[PDB]
This record gives structure tokens, C-alpha cells and sequence, in this order.
């Protein structure tokens, strides 16, 4: 077992700058430092993957109206509603080689070591999501990035978030069809609460003991380094703070 | 003919869209955008400076090009960006 950091750091109110540390904690990281565990928040907002454009996923006029952020991830996938009812974290590891599908797949097998420590059956998972059986709903979807040197590994749980805004927030091609896709996410999605009754810090705890056992690491609390501070500050004012950014039009690196 | 479309493909994981601008038989804009992974992440800004503006008919040899350059799309086969990228 290696030392690992834990960093519980979180912007609820600015999910930009939250995905911002994201990249920055990701791209400082030198091959052979500790590992690390993040966990974090969003308040009401959409996230949109990397290769996404938000005009085309998303109603932006209901986002408005209702006050919910729009913000674009440095990984694929995956457009996702997030609130303070789901629990983010991130994984950023060493990586000599560039299987990404060995870190999915590690990645789900330690989410299922953490959900059976609160008695719950759960079950990959194809490559990027886990489910509790019923027949089977989604709990958690996750993304990642890889490079020479580094893998980054990032995940939402549902613990206690609401349903219906998953569907309220996706660009519908007729708006008659809003009901067909509406019924079928609730068919196929649930919070953790729906089955097991746990606080958002409770699943946290299963996820850090599930996590060090299967990845054989001891993660202890650490704070952010200035390096890491810095890195993430630019990348917000350069980068997660710009609508271009966030409207998916920006395809380059600005550092 | 001037012509332009837009075209969404399920793959096994994920969903490609695809904006092509035609000039005649020539790619004239492209823009692919949407669902996937795809490392290293700017190979996609390759993938569209490779079709504009290339013929409509030698797509394939792009796509195929593209990947021999050594392209890792998880869940999303080299043959789903050609219905992605295919009218007729």
C-alpha cells in the first residue's frame, strides 16, 4: 500500500472552475507522484464532453431561465445534469502504457468494492457506468483522459439528486417526444437513496475504504500545491471561464 | 449542386454527429461533433483538416488512413464514422 492524497475540494457555485481543478490536478502531475483521490459537488449545471456542442445538446433558454450553469469537461461523453445531490470524484494515477479500458474497467470494480460495503449489490458496466440490479439502474457514469505518464479517471453518483432534470435539461428533436426519452431515463437511472438510506458523506467514506483496498493505496488528506493552485486559476481565466470554451467551440490548447 | 447536411449515428457507444457543407462533389466544411472518446483528444481537429476538402467519394480512404495513424475511439468503430459521414 502507497500513499496517496485525498483532496476534498470543492466550488459548488462555480462548476467551471471545479472542472478547471480538475485539469489542473490532471496535468501537473508528474509520473511517480502520489496518487490522487478528489471529492466534489456541483450546483445545478450541465456538464457537456469535450467533443460536445452545447447548442446541439442542450436547451440553453430552460437552462436560463432556471438559473443552471452550462459547463464543457476536458474528457468525452456525455452531456450530464449535476447537483448537490451527486457526488464527483477523481482518480489521477502513474501510467506506463495506454489501455484505457483496464483503467474503466479497475476504476468500476473499485466503485462496486465501495457500494457492497453499504450492503448493495452493484454491477458494471459495459465500460463506463455502475448499477444496482431490480432490470438495472444506472447510479453513476463516468469519463477519463489518458497521456504519457498519467491517467485521469472521473465519476457522478446519483446519491440524492432529481430525476426529472435529467431529462429537462436535453435539447429534444420534437417536443412531443420530451415524453418518451422523460419515462425512459427514470426507467433507467435511481439514486443510491432509493435503496439504501445514506448521507452524501456516508457513500464519500464506502468510496475512500473501496478505493484504497482495491487499488492499494492509503489515501490521507492533503491540501491543493501552489503549483496545482496556479495551474487551475489559468486554466479558469483562460479557458473554463470563456463562453467560447463552454459553448463547445474551443478545439485547441491555450494552456 | 451547393449542399449541406446534418446526420446523427448511434455507434455502440456514443453518438456522432456530423455537419457537411458540399461544393459539387467536394467537401467544402466539416465540422464532427458529439458523444465518444477519442485520444489523442485534437485528432479530431485531423479528422476534419484531412476531409476538407477531399471528394465524397474517397471518404473511406480517409477514415481508414486516419486510424493507421493510430487513433483510439473506445466503443466507436472506424465503420461508424462512415454511416456517421455517408448520404447516399
Amino acid at each position: 500500500h502507497m500513499e496517496g492524497r485525498l483532496l476534498l475540494l470543492e466550488t459548488p457555485g462555480n462548476t467551471r472552475m471545479s472542472l478547471a481543478y480538475d485539469e489542473a490536478i490532471y496535468r501537473s502531475f508528474q509520473y511517480g507522484d502520489k496518487p490522487i483521490l478528489r471529492f466534489y459537488r456541483h450546483d445545478r449545471s450541465v456538464i457537456i464532453g469535450y467533443f460536445q456542442v452545447a447548442e446541439e445538446e442542450v436547451d440553453l433558454d430552460y437552462m436560463k431561465k432556471n438559473g443552471i450553469m452550462l459547463a464543457r469537461r476536458y474528457t468525452g461523453g456525455g452531456a450530464v445534469y449535476h447537483d448537490l445531490g451527486d457526488l464527483n470524484f477523481s482518480v489521477v494515477r502513474s501510467s506506463d502504457d495506454m489501455d484505457i479500458t483496464s483503467m474503466f474497467r479497475t476504476m468500476n470494480e473499485a466503485v462496486v468494492n465501495s457500494l457492497r460495503i453499504l450492503g448493495l449489490d452493484a454491477r458494471p458496466g459495459e465500460l463506463n457506468d455502475v448499477s444496482i440490479p431490480v432490470g438495472e439502474k444506472k447510479i453513476m457514469g463516468a469519463a477519463g483522459a489518458m497521456r504519457k505518464g498519467a491517467k485521469l479517471w472521473h465519476a457522478a453518483m446519483l446519491v440524492h439528486t432529481d430525476l426529472d432534470m435529467l431529462s429537462a435539461v436535453l435539447k429534444v428533436p420534437d417536443e412531443k417526444f420530451r415524453d418518451k426519452i422523460a419515462k425512459s431515463t427514470r426507467e433507467r437511472v435511481a439514486n443510491v437513496t432509493d435503496f439504501v438510506d445514506v448521507s452524501i458523506d456516508e457513500v464519500r467514506n464506502a468510496l475512500i475504504r473501496g478505493f484504497s483496498e482495491t487499488l492499494h493505496i492509503d489515501f490521507r488528506e492533503d491540501t491543493i500545491t501552489e503549483k496545482e493552485e496556479s495551474l487551475a486559476r489559468e486554466l479558469f481565466d483562460k479557458k473554463y471561464s470563456t463562453e467560447e470554451w463552454n459553448m463547445g467551440l474551443l478545439r485547441k490548447e491555450v494552456v | 449542386m451547393h449542399m449541406m447536411y446534418s446526420k446523427n449515428w448511434k455507434a455502440k457507444k456514443g453518438l456522432i454527429r456530423v455537419t457537411l457543407d458540399l461544393d459539387g462533389n467536394r467537401i467544402k466544411d466539416i465540422h464532427i461533433s458529439g458523444d465518444f472518446f477519442m485520444f489523442p483528444e485534437d485528432s479530431i481537429n485531423r479528422l476534419e483538416d484531412m476531409l476538407r476538402g477531399s471528394s465524397i467519394e474517397k471518404i473511406n480512404d480517409i477514415i481508414r488512413d486516419f486510424y493507421n495513424q493510430g487513433v483510439i475511439t473506445p466503443g466507436v468503430e472506424p465503420e461508424d464514422f462512415i454511416q456517421a459521414l455517408r448520404v447516399i
